[PDB]
DNA sequence: CTGCTTATCGGTAG
DNA sequence: CTACCGATAAGCAGACGATCCTCTCGAT
RNA sequence: AUCGAGAGGAU
């Protein structure tokens, strides 16, 4: 059954945050992607057995992170790339505030 | 989750930098070179061709093959490819900015059109927002059309400093299709701008000339707004639909890339071949289409872009656009696992928090419990029982990485469990489950429960949890979600649980109660007339599961030992409970069993019903929750239920047509009273027909006939009701339900047994939809009740056709504003919901949004949880100076004002103590400062207000806890009290700062609560009114602090969402377009929903813009004085008083042709122009409503056209007033130019826009001389139209109390801080018309978000959705891909503290539970062994 | 009394569904509306074949 | 502080910001008849010394912009005559706790 | 003068009503409307003494 | 649902024994709640019966 | 930025959200075969064991409360007053 | 029987109150090709292409259909039909 | 049941 | 006594439209 | 199963 917006908006209200991550991951999309630390993108080729990564273009092989995002999110991030829009993914904040 | 461990580190997402794709980074990223527009078929061979999909991306066949990457299918995402373009392209949605940037730049040299040498440009270039900067820049660069060689310097206007190069003229750019057309200026040079040249100019714009516009040197270059190389989404982004082998059906986007690549090829087929020069670009506009249609399609250009079969085709955009879309329907609201749904049934044998789950659904859902020696003994026998009997499981997952499916698997019977494996077991008794009914717009709409597995295919719940979910059992269905982590399920029973959710936060009162059978029985059971005997009583006693195992001594012994109902129901009410009511005629010895007194979980007198046991604020449920706890209170429900049901189950209760048949005399006496009620109508129908009716201030004789008539039949029906009402005995089931609150209001009695009544449409009785009649069955002009739809019969008697039909009409009217209504109600609901969101109370008790902006400095102006609040009386603002002193004044120096020693043990040696009086004067000095102060807060004098910690009870408990007696003296000192109370006003912390600014704002949050305190905890009160002891007085103080501390709001609380719903919930209850003023036209005002739709949209033009003007303090009750100010505000035009404007040919301007004027000229001569006279007749009547005289009128016209229109006028004593004016080569045509000016452009006396000014007598309650709050009525004018800027400046009015329902104006004139107030008051009365009450906090919060920014940010697309929030938050609402585009177009950065961002990223959003970290202390673990 | 036409019988202003309701003129106006939206969700013998 | 009666030439009004450090204010006669701050609704705004301001931020841990803002030409703001960066300690009456303070930095 | 004064809100009051504000027996209402019949039907009163508004169902 | 939009679902089944019989000896096939009158105002239902 | 154990403002009372997560991540470890610092008087449910671990106040976890400028205050369940 | 729900005598339910039959109908065709390559009803069994369903096929006769007498329950097969496609 | 772009007027500048 | 910048008024455009749930039919 | 619509349940 759909966990609509209104249902999400009831959980936010209650304050139960972890549960909302559960209604969004382990019981739904729950995918796992590799991003290159430098040009935060969905490009890293992952040869999972030989433990080699690399990132042609932003030459890497070293600085590579692993994310736990919903599949649909991946789809959106890709669809946007297919529209020449680059959605970056960085695993550390430089800004502060 | 995602199969197979990966070496790379696990890290969450913190930032998201939006940008654009540079062709150079497109070619470095791609792995497939894409050049061919086919699919597979290397000539039919089952594979794929190295041209389109598969060129090195993702496969289909179930082949590891993905450039050695293996993985495949569900592990490898998608690899991108690129496609070289022969000619540059416009990005569909970047059209506007591409035009805007060209308009902002000059060609040939590529530079900003305006340097800093231009000063107006500096202010624009100073703006620290890439959005608004480029906004003010474009408004300046839209004028320029020349590349300026030399420009005025910073010194003198004869010398110029040089900057840019050659100055060619620049074109005016318009949009058409997907290209840009321009016109160089000497007759236009008309030519189209090529994508090839635009990029040549966009490459050549300086590195600093980027950033000045909203662009980035790195992430977003204006040259990458033009597509040179197009990236290509893999299969997962446009996946096929495979039917075995030799059957393929592919996605739409796939066809797009074919059509694009097929066009791009036909292009390069003309370049390297014999091209027809300018026949090429014919097919170049095709490549501009396909690449522009592959992204967006609902554009301005009409070509819809079909695929054969008439298929609009989903361009990437539509995939994301709200609802069903990728963002809203697929990211914010996913479909979920571990969920269920069936028909709900009520079950009066389960506890409140419980929910009967069908055995089947418990066999289907699972919970993954990790094996431990704590549960091995159980979890193993579960696995053994398999997934068929109830207590069992359906999976066992070893720590290796593979499941064991118990429904198969040769080793279901074998199986050794191990310490650390996850058994996936059935849902079991007493697990936590989130239970929910849609449409969900409450915290209550979602609550945790305790699964109690039962047979039969229904979900079962407790009657008394029906109103929060809003359920009946007529077929409703409900959703259930099952948590999966011990940490997650905890996050339910500690927040979402049902009992925890009893004190509704939105209306500061308990939302669940006792209803129907249990509530209608508890009345029948209570009446002293109800008695129970030995045998039955014992059953009832056993029925309560908390019964002390001791049967209470019978209220009656005498001949036969009988018990009373009250006596045993009190077995359900725990120990230590106190409840005082007193209804109307309630006297400690109620002669009617009114009200209620409960001491020590015992009924003493008073029948229990709704007021006591219902969701009422001052009731039994409220108390027990604050007094005993949520756990102890939920159990209370079950007790009252289990017992009352049991009795009722045996007593019986029914209803028949006999419960709606009144007396013989009573019925005739009704029909007689409707008889005199008809002749009362007839007479005031002849009155109106003989033209004898008075007009009423309420306008129109015909309108005042309707007013009169409705109010005669409505008056008649109602007193026809009170007849049958009373004729009904006490042994009348319908009347019995009316009393117990269980259902049925009195009108239901009235209509059924007495008289249906008058039906209405829009507000007035039925109309003449049949040309001077209602049904063809009546003659024309039958304006009497039965013709105009007054149903005289009672439902029991049965309507007649005309009645039946006219009743059907009045019935439909609702169904309609339940259809037109719900649509726009949910969209105002969702808007608020999305507008507030991220606003949460932080740990410094501030109130901030995701940005980090303060919104309230202390949540709801005091820092208190809304659930912990009650309507307690402020006794200090009420009463008279006479009563005040007779009450709060203790004078130890006065023989007649001292605490009688018969009170205090230490009172007789206190009479006179000068020292004690100095700390007994300071109690008064402050109690008076409290009064003076409060009367300036609540000017109404209203004393009852929402405040934490009910004291009446907290004191009444001390009254019966320590059994204090009013006979023997107290053991407190006066130093005990004054120095005690005071030492409490230093312990009631909210904020906790170390320094000045915090502790001086802290005093403020408490200020109000304390007045309540000094109000009750004063001397002459504590000793004389309640008799407290040193012990009990210390206990009360010890309590009050605590229960005030528990009343404080917790940092984490997501007030945003909470406050939103609380307004969108009753906004859903609101009746659309009712209009209780339709019928009395010309005095209509907007009400209900559309009125709110106005406010939430910061609406400029409004339907009813009234603005209320109060009078100057003194001259406020003077009638005539009121009609003098009236006549000075109302916009009175020459057009208002004019009757007829005539034009005469009067040739000799020395004697008038008209003999009714002869007397006029004699005077205006006694004391060369033109013959075309212009006569004007003014009405004496209108000319004296707005105090004017002929001279004043004439002097005004003569100074409009001034000394070139010969004007004259009569006096104020002639049978007819006249203004004759003449003019001074077609002069009959210039005498009409001026005919219109003498009307719609000439003011006499009044402010413009202020048409109609009505006077009304208001009631005002005011501090009387004697001190009491007394009814002093003033005169006040209302109005139609707004001109606050000027009406205020008028003399005679109070320019300090002027008000307008146009809050938006009261911003522009009185300053934003007043606008806020006005905005709130304007919201309140909209929600207060419905009869709905919302706690100040929820509204004030919405009100604040609309102001803080600076102006009046609307709660629509245009408003809050343009602000500086993260990209992904603003894109979850309305304008989606339209914001995403601009997001990357201006290199934006998403902070990711917003609820929506982390929800989109599927991570734990910093919200309540997640508003912090919890780390393991190394130096507190070492101590624990 | 200038009558031109008489009505065959008031009860005919009802439609099919509505006509099955007993004593509809004894029922609250909108009630009948509801009943005329369920009788077409019932289980009868819709035809003999 | 200059008080005009109907309106000044758009040229003369731009001989106003062009002499530091002395600012110049214009005012309409009609806009000064009644004192707005006397109105029932308008709380008394107070200007904070850049000391009390630099002291305020610290105690509420703010980054300036995070503060609620007042329009630069807000009637009350021009009554006090405010500048870009200055702050007002708007102290309003409250129906949930006697008094309630609030702050507004100038836009 | 009769023209200057405005509409007078006249509505038949019932003695079959309990009020919170002034607890008086002077309350008028207006049938309607939300969802008529099943479930039930709203019933919005008023106090012309006090101003409060509540609702039934 | 009866013929007056008075709907609702079986919330439990009792047998002839546990049902309330009349002196006659009869027992009902259906037992609806007295609260399904005042609120809705279906008087035809009472009369139909 | 690290506010020290002194100069402490934020409520000394353990907020529902904090507690509801403390019990959580504790009922978590308990289920993961971890050691228990309280006598389990015939108990089998982790959440029901952490609740006994709470009134005896023997949980080794520090809550890190953030204010909206970065800086934070570190609080142990040992220090926090569990009222409710 | 509270809030829109009612008690219904089980004994009368037994004796046959409000009993109702339920008739659902499943339908299918054999689809030809412009080059004579029709489908086929039958009781299938593995063999090279393999793709099937999980239910008990053994309730079918051979023609491809069940006999009216029989008794379907779970996810059983009610119509056996195959597509020969290269 | 309204925000942003365009034209037409009334004033001030060489 | 004409040249041209600036204010204002008036004319035409866009993007929203309850939550969830079950059925049936038709098509590259 | 993807896609378009129609019929119906809950406020
Ligand atoms: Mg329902
Ligand atoms: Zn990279
Ligand atoms: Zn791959
Ligand atoms: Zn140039
Ligand atoms: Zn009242």
């Amino acid at each position: 059954l759909r966990f609509g917006e209104m249902e999400r908006d009831c959980m936010i209200a209650h304050g139960a945050a972890s549960f909302l991550k559960e209604r969004l991951m382990e019981a739904s999309d729950a995918f796992r992607v590799h991003i290159c630390g430098i040009c935060g993108l969905m490009t890293v080729i992952a040869k999972l057995n030989h433990n080699q990564f690399e990132c042609k273009g932003c030459d890497n092989k070293i600085d590579i992170y692993q994310i736990h995002i919903p599949y649909a999110a991946k789809l959106l991030f890709q669809e946007l790339m297919a529209m020449n829009i680059t959605p970056r993914l960085y695993t550390d904040r430089s800004r502060d505030f | 989750v995602g199969q197979q461990y990966s070496s790379a580190p696990l890290r969450t997402v913190k930032e998201v930098q939006f940008g654009l794709f540079s062709p150079e980074e497109v070619r470095a990223i791609s792995v497939a070179k894409i050049r061919f527009p086919e699919t597979m078929d290397e000539t039919q061979t089952r594979a794929k061709i190295g041209g389109l999909n598969d060129p090195r991306l993702g496969s289909i066949d179930r082949n590891l093959k993905c450039q050695t990457c293996q993985e495949g299918m569900n592990e490898c995402p998608g690899h991108f490819g690129h496609i070289d373009l022969a000619k540059p392209v416009f990005h569909v949605g970047f059209i506007a900015k591409i035009k805007k940037v060209c308009e902002c730049v000059c060609m040939h040299c590529g530079k900003l059109l305006l340097d800093e040498h231009n000063e107006l440009m500096r202010q624009a270039l100073a703006i620290k927002d890439s959005k608004k900067r480029f906004a003010a820049i474009w408004t300046l660069c839209k004028t320029k059309m020349v590349c300026e060689t030399d420009v005025p310097s910073e010194d003198d206007p004869t010398q110029l400093v040089s900057r840019g190069g050659c100055g060619n003229t620049q074109p005016t750019i318009r949009k058409d299709g997907l290209k840009l057309v321009g016109s160089w200026k000497d007759e236009p040079e008309l030519r189209v701008l090529s994508t090839e040249e635009i990029l040549n100019i966009f490459k050549h714009i300086s590195v600093k000339d980027f950033t000045s516009l909203g662009f980035n040197e790195v992430f977003s270059r204006p040259e990458w707004m033009i597509l040179t190389c197009l990236p290509v989404p893999p299969p997962p982004v446009r996946p096929s639909i495979s039917f075995n082998e030799s059957q393929r059906g592919e996605d739409d986007l796939t066809f797009k890339l074919a059509d694009i690549l097929k066009a791009n090829i036909s292009l390069e087929t003309l370049e390297h071949n014999g091209a027809p020069h300018h026949a090429i670009e014919e097919a170049e506009s095709l490549l501009q289409f396909h690449v522009a249609t592959y992204m967006d399609n609902d554009i301005a250009g009409q070509p819809q872009a079909l695929q054969k079969s008439g298929r609009p085709v989903k361009s990437i955009r539509a995939r994301l656009k709200g609802k069903e879309g990728r963002i809203r329907g697929n990211l914010m609201g996913k479909r979920v696992d571990f969920s269920a749904r069936t028909v709900i049934s009520g079950d009066p044998n389960l506890e409140l928090d419980q929910v009967g789950v069908p055995k089947s659904i418990a066999k289907t859902l699972t919970y993954p419990e990790v094996v431990t020696p704590y549960n091995i003994d159980r979890l193993t026998q579960l696995v053994r029982n398999g997934p068929n009997e109830h207590p069992g499981a359906k999976y066992v997952i070893r720590d290796s990485g593979d499941r064991i499916d118990l429904r198969y698997s040769k080793r279901a019977g074998d199986i050794q469990l191990q310490y650390g494996w996850k058994v996936e077991r059935h849902i079991m008794d007493n697990d936590p489950v989130l239970f929910n009914r849609q449409p969900s717009l409450h915290k209550m709409s979602m609550m945790a429960h305790r699964v109690k597995v039962i047979p039969y295919s229904t979900f079962r719940l407790n009657l008394s949890v029906t109103s929060p979910y809003n359920a009946d059992f007529d077929g409703d269905e409900m959703n259930l979600h099952v948590p999966q982590s011990e940490e997650t399920r905890a996050e339910l029973s500690q927040l979402c649980a049902v009992p925890l959710q009893i004190v509704s936060p939105q209306s500061n009162k308990p939302c669940m109660g006792i209803v129907q059978d249990t509530l209608c029985g508890i009345r029948k059971l209570t009446l002293r007339d109800t008695f129970i005997e030995l045998d039955q009583v014992l059953n009832m006693l056993y029925w309560v599961p908390d019964w002390d195992g001791v049967i209470p001594t019978p209220a009656i012994i005498k001949p036969k030992p009988l018990w009373s109902g009250k006596q045993i129901l009190s077995v359900a009410i725990p120990n230590g409970i106190h409840l005082q009511r007193f209804d109307e005629g309630t006297t400690l010895l109620s002669p009617k069993d009114n009200g209620m007194l409960i001491i020590d979980g015992q009924i003493i007198f008073g029948v229990v019903e709704k007021k006591t046991v219902g969701s009422s604020n001052g009731g039994l449920i409220h108390v027990v929750t604050r007094e005993k706890g949520p756990q102890v209170c939920a159990k209370l429900f079950g007790n009252i239920q289990k017992v009352v049901n049991f009795w009722l189950l045996h007593n019986g209760f029914s209803t028949g047509i006999g419960d709606t048949i009144a007396d013989g005399p009573t019925m005739r006496e009704i029909t007689e009273t409707i008889a005199e009620a008809k002749k009362k109508v007839l007479d005031v129908t002849k009155e109106a027909q003989a033209n004898l009716l008075t007009a009423k201030h309420g306008m129109t004789l015909r309108e005042s006939f309707e007013d009169n008539v409705v109010r005669f039949l409505n008056e008649a029906r109602d007193k026809a009701g009170r007849l049958a009402e009373v004729n009904l005995k006490d042994l009348n089931n319908v009347k019995q339900m009316v009393m117990a609150g269980s259902k049925g209001s009195f009108i239901n009695i009235a209509q059924m047994s007495a008289c249906v009544g008058q039906q209405s449409v829009e507000g007035k009785r039925i109309a003449f939809g049949f040309v001077d009649r209602t049904l063809p069955h009546f003659s024309k002009d039958d304006y009497s009740p039965e013709s105009k739809g007054f149903v005289e019969n009672s439902y029991l008697r049965g309507l007649t056709p005309q009645e039946f039909f006219f009743h059907a009409m009045g019935g439909r009217e609702g169904l309609i504003d339940t259809a037109v209504k719900t649509a726009e109600t949910g969209y105002i609901q969702r808007r608020l919901v999305k507008a507030l969101e991220d606003i949460m109370v932080h740990y410094d008790n501030t109130t901030r949004n995701s940005l980090g902006n303060v919104i309230q400095f202390i949540y709801g102006e005091d820092g208190m949880d809304a659930a912990h609040i009650e309507k307690q009386s402020l006794d200090t603002i009420g009463g008279s100076d006479a009563a005040f002193e007779k009450r709060y004044r203790v004078d130890l120096l006065n023989t007649d004002h001292t605490l009688d020693p018969s009170l205090l043990e230490s009172g007789s040696e206190i009479l006179g103590d000068l020292k004690l009086q100095v700390l007994l004067d300071e109690e008064y000095k402050q109690l008076v400062k409290d009064r003076k102060f409060l009367r300036e807060v609540f000017v109404d004098g209203e004393a009852n207000w929402p405040l934490p910690v009910n004291i009446r009870r907290i004191i009444q408990n001390a009254q019966q806890t320590f059994h204090i007696d009013h006979t023997k003296p107290s053991d407190l000192t006066i130093k005990d009290i004054v120095l005690g109370v005071k030492d409490l006003q230093e312990n009631l912390l909210v904020l906790r700062g170390k320094n000045e600014i915090i502790q001086n704002a802290q005093r403020d949050a408490v200020t109000l609560f304390c007045c309540l305190l000094r109000s009750r905890l004063a001397t002459r009160r504590v000793l004389q009114e309640y008799r407290l002891t040193k012990q009990a007085f210390d206990w009360v103080l010890s309590n009050i602090e605590a229960q005030f501390l528990r009343s404080v709001v917790h940092p984490g609380e997501m007030v945003g969402v909470l406050a939103a719903q609380s307004i969108g919930e009753p906004a859903t209850q609101m009746t659309l377009n009712t209009f209780h003023f339709a019928g009395v036209a010309s005095k209509k005002v907007t009400s209900g929903v559309p009125r709110l739709k106005e406010i939430l949209n910061v609406a400029k033009n409004m339907k009813t813009p009234s603005l209320t003007v109060y009078l100057e303090p003194g001259h406020a009750a003077d009638q005539e004085q009121a009609k003098l100010i009236r006549s000075a505000i109302e916009h009175t035009t020459l057009k208002s008083v004019t009757i007829a404007s005539e034009i005469y040919y009067d040739p000799d301007p020395r004697s008038t042709v008209i003999p009714e004027d002869e007397e006029i000229i004699q005077l205006h001569f006694s004391l060369q122009q033109s013959p075309w006279l212009l006569r004007l007749e003014l009405d004496r009547a209108a000319m004296n409503d707005k105090d004017l005289t002929m001279g004043q009128v004439g002097e005004r016209i003569k100074q409009t056209f001034k000394n070139d229109l010969f004007v004259i006028w009569s006096e104020d004593n002639d049978e007819k007033l006249i203004i004759r004016c003449r003019v001074v080569a077609e002069e009959d045509h210039m005498l009409k130019k001026i005919e219109n000016t003498m009307l719609e452009n000439i003011t006499l006396r009044g402010v413009e826009n202020i048409e109609r000014v009505v006077m009304m007598k208001y009631d005002r309650k005011v501090p009387s001389p004697t001190g009491e709050y007394v009814k002093e009525p003033e005169w006040v004018l209302e109005t139609d139209g707004v001109n606050l800027s000027e009406v205020m400046t008028v003399p005679g009015i109070d320019p300090t109390r002027i008000y307008t329902n146009s809050f938006i104006d009261i911003m522009e004139v009185l300053g934003i801080e007043a606008g806020r107030a006005a905005l709130y008051k304007e919201v309140y009365n909209v929600i207060a018309s419905d009869g709905s009450y919302v706690n100040y906090r929820h509204m004030a919060l919405l009100v604040d978000v609309m102001t803080t920014q600076g102006g009046l940010t609307s709660v629509t697309r245009h408003g809050f959705n343009r602000s500086n929030t993260g990209a992904l938050m603003r894109c979850s609402f309305e304008e989606t891909v339209e914001i995403l585009f601009e997001a990357g177009a201006s290199a934006e950065l998403d902070d990711c503290r917003g609820v929506s961002e982390n929800v989109i990223l599927g991570q734990m959003a910093p919200i309540g539970t997640g508003a912090f970290d919890v780390m393991i202390d190394e130096e507190s673990l070492v101590k624990y062994m | 009394t200038t009558f031109t036409h008489c009505e065959i019988h008031p009860s005919m202003i009802l439609g099919v569904a509505a006509s099955i309701i007993p004593f509809p003129d004894h029922n609250q106006s909108p009630r009948n509306t509801y009943q005329s939206a369920m009788g077409k969700q019932a289980m009868g013998v819709f035809l003999t074949n | 502080i200059f008080v005009y009666q109907n309106n000044i030439t758009p040229s003369a009004m731009k001989l106003v910001p062009s002499i530091p450090p002395a600012t110049i204010e214009t005012f309409n006669e009609a806009a000064l008849v009644v004192n707005i701050t006397h109105h029932e609704l308008v709380p008394k705004h107070i200007r904070l010394s850049s000391d009390e301001k630099r002291e305020l931020l610290k105690r509420y841990r703010l980054k300036e912009s995070q503060l609620p803002r007042i329009q630069r030409a807000d009637p009350v703001a021009l009554y006090l005559g405010l500048k870009r960066g200055e702050v007002v300690k708007i102290i309003r009456k409250s129906e949930t706790s006697g008094r309630y303070a609030s702050y507004r930095i100038c836009m | 003068l009769y023209n200057a004064q405005g509409a007078t809100i006249e509505r038949s009051v019932t003695d079959r009503f309990t009020c919170g504000k002034c607890k008086e027996k002077k309350v008028s209402y207006y049938q309607l409307q939300t969802r008529s019949a099943d479930h039930p039907l709203t019933t919005f009163c008023t106090c012309e003494a006090c101003g409060n508004r509540w609702k039934f169902s | 649902a009866s013929r007056h939009g008075q709907k609702g679902t079986i919330g439990i089944t009792y047998r002839r024994e546990d049902m309330p019989f009349t002196a006659e000896g009869i027992v009902p096939d259906l037992i609806i709640n007295p609260h399904a009158i005042p609120s809705r105002m279906t008087v035809a239902h009472l009369i139909e019966c | 930025k690290a506010i020290p154990k002194d100069q402490r403002a934020t409520t000394p009372y353990m907020t529902k959200y904090e507690r509801a997560r403390i019990l959580g991540t504790r009922a978590l470890q308990i289920s993961m075969n971890a050691p228990v610092f309280v006598d389990l008087e015939g108990e089998t449910d982790p959440l029901r064991i952490a609740m006994k671990e709470l009134a005896e106040k023997k949980i080794p976890l520090v809550i890190r409360r953030y204010l909206p400028d970065g800086s934070f205050e570190d609080w142990s369940v040992e220090e926090l007053i569990v009222d409710l | 029987n509270q809030e829109d729900s009612m008690i219904m005598n089980q004994s009368s339910i037994d004796r046959g109150l409000f009993r109702s039959l339920f008739f659902r109908s499943y339908m299918d065709q054999e689809k030809k090709y412009g080059m004579s390559i029709t489908e086929t009803f039958e009781k299938p069994q593995r063999t090279n292409t393999l793709r099937m369903k999980h239910g008990t096929y053994d309730k079918l006769d051979d023609d491809g259909l069940i006999a009216p007498g029989v008794r379907v329950s779970g996810e059983d097969v009610i119509i056996g039909k195959t597509t020969p496609i290269s």
